């Protein structure tokens, strides 16, 4: 069982030092070339450079010269990347990768992956809930919906109506805005029972312990 | 360098129909193309090398096929377990370079989307915000354009759309489009109207909410 | 303890194997040489003849014989190639028996319809048994060495680097024990010999590639009229083109065109100094000098892997190459033939050369050996052995052109020409893989 683990989680602050590991199981690095990928959200791959823990060979794209830096260490059997003058640019996610040659036909074993975001501060979120019920004709379909803005270098997680859990809830993916982050959370499984019945959505944040439940309300 | 450029970025496939995706080449890379599948959140894997040898574990179903300038990758029988992102890379010359990727959905009937407009929230009001969303639940077509009418002005500015992804029961979309402005912006209009224009009619679907009301 | 250890392991075995087959080999074409040096007398056009037959043989079947190798088991291959060889041998020898016997009367049965017929006859069995060797080659040279070696680049180089010093050794050895032989009793004794000697190290063999497949278990798994000949022309095609389209193409081309020389000494070399007056026992100390800066080139090429890289490897030894050809050819210009300045100075730039190439072939021979994929390894093998005996062919047939001293300098120039050539493909490979750090060793900093 050949496997390559690496570190993760990474936030650091624009214009600082960031230093990637990859921790090699079941072969010796010494005997491989070691490359590094990086891929950028919503984009495509794009790749760094290579080294040879042997020697110490070390070849890099032309994009990638002056702000990367691939080292290795036999001993510990791990290689190590480092990214220096960083911008916001560089926030994606970055793979350790095998090569038997110069020309090697094909990249067999990869690395889980690493992300890494550049960002300045850190928040709570803010949730205020809204549903619609001015000027309403069916009451045969109630979409609420929770809109939860101003989360801070985290992911929320919203439950809607944890008391009756329904598949009618699609969370729309966070968007960025002013360096901070927003997402809501709409359900139309309502049906006839929402106008009476009492629905409440919870908005959990684990960065800041912030899990606030609201309950919408009929305008 | 040599650029891989690959024509089509979302193929839509049925369960039980042969795939073929492309990969062109800038230069004559000759026979030195790999392809690799990946999952959303998982590393790539290996599915084929030297643009014909396939590895050792990758199901019978994936052929590679072509040389020089135009290669292909074949499924015989698209399944569920199928549904990734593919990608061609070449090995000729150096630096390496990748592909865009491919990402293969099913397909479905057409429908048609089930707008809703929220007015701003009076909580939000109460902060100094105002924030106008409207939830598009069900549509097919990935292709959907969200016009928001603020006192019968189109406004183009402020505007963010967030799409989910493919729904694994139902096969369908979801959209949501959220403008944001200040107390006083709002306050300074009268009709509020969102907008939807899709495929699955030519007349766009409008839901309005009066300032007033 | 340790010593048993090391001679039952696999690489002992495969060096004793490879050492008994390059010996009997050497001794064969030492013996035929003997036979066309005297029967025929020393023509130069009737050694070329051979060559361009044998080049062409291989020129043409070396697809067929990759192809042979990859699609068939690896036991089997080896096997094959090693008994036909060594049959080949021996009949060989036997005729030159029979030939060596009846001297003055088959110098006067006639005419010399026999005499040809013997020739040919001779011609086609060393053609079989050339084609045999390069199979064997093949098969041991590029797929057992690497899978003994598994994932370790620095054995791979240590036994391609004895590989070379054992072919060095027996290259300078072997022909002067069996020339002794002939020399002390008659030709005849030394045929016997080649036989003999063929026989009992065609046995050997066997047993030890049963020994050498037993002990790797590694070697067992394997991952892939006109009508007729319909299948040996598409792969022939079929090789060619994936040898074209392979990224490896600059550099084998490169050791194809390496071959395009005069500047050798198993060559007209010789004879260029025998013409210009120097005793045996001169000749004789220069080939042992070859011989050491070959072991010398073996070593430099460890330690610069070692220390730098392969392609930076390659490109020192092609650069300490140039500079003996430049030697030499700042030494065709000097006093002499169109008085010993001249020949030292073309044997010292001869010497170097020497060096400088077999660097630079155990850089390319390892850059083919970890580059290309185990499927397709015997084809690109082959069509590699068929353009080095393409250069070798028109080597041949450049020489049987100019065949007077007078215009000798010349074709030094041209093999000069080539050489260069060479390496600046190979300089364009280097460009490929590295770009703009070519003149960087060691780790960035
Ligand atoms: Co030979």
């Amino acid at each position: 069982e050949v496997q390559l683990q690496q570190s993760g989680a990474e936030l650091v602050r624009p214009g600082a030092l960031v230093k990637l590991s990859c921790k090699a199981s079941g072969f010796n690095i010494k005997d491989y070339y070691m490359h590094w990928v990086k891929e950028r959200p919503e984009q495509g791959l794009e790749w760094i450079g290579w080294i040879d823990p042997e020697n110490g060979n070390t070849i890099y794209d032309p994009k990638f010269q002056g702000k990367a830096s691939i080292t290795a260490d036999t001993s510990s059997n791990t290689a190590y990347l480092q990214l220096s003058s960083l911008t916001s640019e560089d926030t994606a996610v970055y793979y350790c990768a095998r090569k038997r040659g110069y020309y090697g036909p094909y990249f067999d074993y990869w690395g889980q992956g690493t992300t890494l975001t550049v960002s300045s501060k850190t928040t709570a979120p803010s949730v205020y809930p809204l549903a619609p019920v001015c000027g309403d004709t069916t009451g045969s379909s109630v979409t609420l919906g929770c809109l939860v803005k101003g989360y801070f270098p985290e992911p929320v997680t919203l439950t809607w109506n944890s008391g009756s859990l329904s598949s009618g809830v699609h969370t729309f993916p966070a968007v960025l805005q002013s360096g901070l982050y927003t997402l809501s959370s709409s359900v139309t499984v309502t049906s006839s029972t929402w106008p009476s019945q009492s629905i409440t959505c919870n908005v959990a944040h684990p960065a800041s312990s912030t899990k606030v439940d609201k309950k919408i309300e009929p305008a | 360098d040599i650029v891989m450029t690959q024509s089509q970025k979302f193929m839509s496939t049925s369960v039980g129909d042969r795939v073929s995706i492309t990969c062109k080449a800038s230069q004559n890379v000759g026979t030195a193309v790999a392809w690799y599948q990946k999952k959303p959140g998982q590393s790539p894997k290996l599915l084929i090398y030297s643009a014909s040898n396939r590895y050792s574990g990758v199901p019978d179903r994936f052929t590679g096929s072509g040389s020089g300038t135009d290669f292909t990758l074949t499924i015989s029988n698209m399944q569920s377990e199928d549904l990734a992102d593919y990608f061609c890379q070449q090995y000729g010359s150096y630096p390496l370079t990748f592909g865009s990727g491919t990402k293969l959905e099913i397909k479905e009937a057409e429908a048609a989307p089930t707008v809703s407009i929220f007015p701003p929230s009076s909580e939000q009001l109460t902060s100094g915000g105002a924030s106008v969303v409207c939830f598009l639940n069900n549509f097919y077509p990935k292709d959907i354009n969200v016009k928001w009418k603020i006192d019968g002005s189109e406004r183009q500015n402020g505007v963010l759309n967030s799409w989910t992804d493919q729904d694994s029961k139902d096969s369908t979309y979801s959209m949501s489009s959220t403008l944001t402005l200040t107390k006083d912006e709002y306050e300074r209009h009268n009709s509020y109207t969102c907008e939807a224009t899709h495929k699955t009619s030519t007349s766009p679907i409008v839901k309005s909410f009066n300032r007033n009301e | 303890g340790s010593l048993a250890d090391y001679l039952t392991s696999a690489k002992f075995l495969l060096y004793l194997g490879h050492s008994l087959s390059t010996w009997g080999d050497r001794m064969w074409h030492f013996a035929v040489s003997v036979f066309l040096v005297e029967l025929y007398g020393n023509s130069l056009l009737l050694t070329a003849v051979y060559g361009l037959v044998v080049a062409g043989s291989v020129l043409v079947l070396g697809a067929i014989i990759g192809d042979w190798v990859d699609k068939n088991a690896r036991l089997k291959v080896a096997q094959t190639s090693l008994v036909v060889q060594n049959v080949s041998v021996i009949l060989c020898g036997i005729i030159l028996m029979m030939v060596f016997l009846h001297k003055h009367e088959l110098l006067t049965m006639y005419h010399g319809w026999v005499l040809t017929s013997c020739y040919i006859l001779i011609i086609t069995i060393a053609n079989i048994a050339n084609l045999a060797s390069t199979a064997t080659a093949i098969t041991i040279q590029r797929d057992w060495i690497v899978v003994v070696a598994g994932e370790d680049r620095s054995k791979l180089a240590n036994m391609n680097a004895t590989i070379r010093r054992i072919d060095q050794l027996t290259n300078i050895l072997a022909p002067m024990a069996v020339g002794q032989i002939m020399t002390f009793g008659s030709p005849v004794i030394g045929c016997g010999f080649i036989s003999g000697w063929n026989l009992v190290s065609m046995c050997v063999e066997y047993v030890l590639l049963w020994k050498v497949y037993q002990k790797t278990p590694a070697l067992a798994v394997k991952a892939g009229c006109a009508s007729q000949m319909a299948e040996p022309f598409r792969t022939f095609r079929d090789g060619w083109v994936s040898y074209y389209n392979q990224p490896v193409f600059l550099a084998g081309m490169g050791l194809a065109f390496l071959y395009m020389t005069v500047l050798g000494f198993d060559c007209i070399t010789t004879g260029y100094a025998y013409t210009q007056g120097l005793s045996g026992s001169i000749l004789s100390i220069l080939m042992g000098a070859s011989a050491i800066t070959g072991i010398m080139g073996t070593v430099a090429f460890t330690w610069l892997r070692r220390k730098c890289g392969l392609v930076r490897t390659g490109l020192i030894s092609g650069l300490a190459q140039l500079s003996c050809l430049i030697l030499c050819v700042i030494s065709v210009f000097m006093p002499g033939s169109p008085p010993i300045i001249s020949v030292s100075l073309l044997f010292a730039g001869v010497i170097a050369a020497r060096i400088g190439l077999w660097s630079f072939d155990l850089t390319v021979t390892q850059l083919l050996q970890e580059n290309v994929i185990e499927s397709e390894r015997g084809i690109i093998n082959g069509v590699q052995n068929s353009m080095n005996y393409l250069l070798d062919l028109l080597h041949f047939i450049m020489v049987i052109l100019a065949p007077n001293p007078e215009a000798f300098g010349l074709l030094v120039l041209i093999s000069v020409s080539f050489v260069a050539m060479g390496h600046i493909m190979y300089f364009r490979f280097a460009q490929n893989t590295l770009g703009n750090k070519l003149f960087a060793c060691g780790p960035d900093a």
